């Protein structure tokens, strides 16, 4: 019901943070 | 996946799985037809390829 949300919000690309 | 990315559906990630696991690679096409089956942007093919190396890489 909205076209808020974002172009990376469907598509995220930092969910691999942790490097060690 | 509950941060940030929509969480994937079992049939969405295991098609991207087998995809990825058979063809580490894909043409453009192939990877708009991937992204218009799953009814998204080649982004989420492309970045989800490379979600999986990073993950691989960092959160080995």
């Amino acid at each position: 019901n909205q076209e808020f949300d974002s172009e990376e919000e469907t598509v995220e690309d930092s969910l691999v943070e942790d490097s060690e | 996946t509950r941060k940030k990315r929509c969480p994937y559906t079992k049939y969405q990630t295991l098609e991207l799985e087998k995809e990825f696991l058979f063809n580490m690679y894909l043409t453009r096409d192939r990877r708009y037809e991937v992204a218009r089956v799953l009814n998204l942007t080649e982004r989420q093919v492309k970045i989800w390829f490379q979600n999986r190396r990073m993950k691989m890489k960092k959160m080995n």
